[PDB]
């Protein structure tokens, strides 16, 4: 039961790291485009 | 969503502390 | 068996998040260097 | 590799849905 | 015991991916600010 | 911390190889 609880909490951590990677991919793409456009 | 980086930090820390206890126990 | 299957799938998720972090580290380093060079 | 961000999204979603079912069952 | 060992090692991987995401969030924010300031 | 991206890579690879063996066994 401790291992099931650990995997459930680890899944929540993975969802948070996916949210953060998608935020950073959109922000670096924005900056790339801004520099290309300049 | 409403998510901010300060909230993201708090939630990472909360889930990490929990997993540590579950794994030790 | 469900927990083994969960850990196998979570490992695949972690490999995907490592691929994405390495893509973003190379792209932000490129942008840093471009700005330094300008 | 051949990996794109649109494929990365599809695969994250696929593995996340699977883990949800495994954990519920 | 193999599954406990897998979850322990996966937790170490997740901590490494959180370190990397926080490094990249600070570096893209630095670049955003630099461009705003220019 | 002292962490560099070259060390980060080495540690990711080390933990990934371990998990592969644990899961196979």
């Amino acid at each position: 039961n401790n291992l099931l609880r650990a995997i459930e909490a680890q899944q929540h951590l993975l969802q948070l790291t996916v949210w953060g990677i998608k935020q950073l991919q959109a922000r670096i793409l924005a900056v790339e485009r801004y520099l290309k456009d300049q | 969503n409403n998510m901010t980086w300060m909230e993201w930090d708090r939630e990472i820390n909360n889930y990490t502390s929990l997993i540590h206890s579950l794994i030790e126990e």
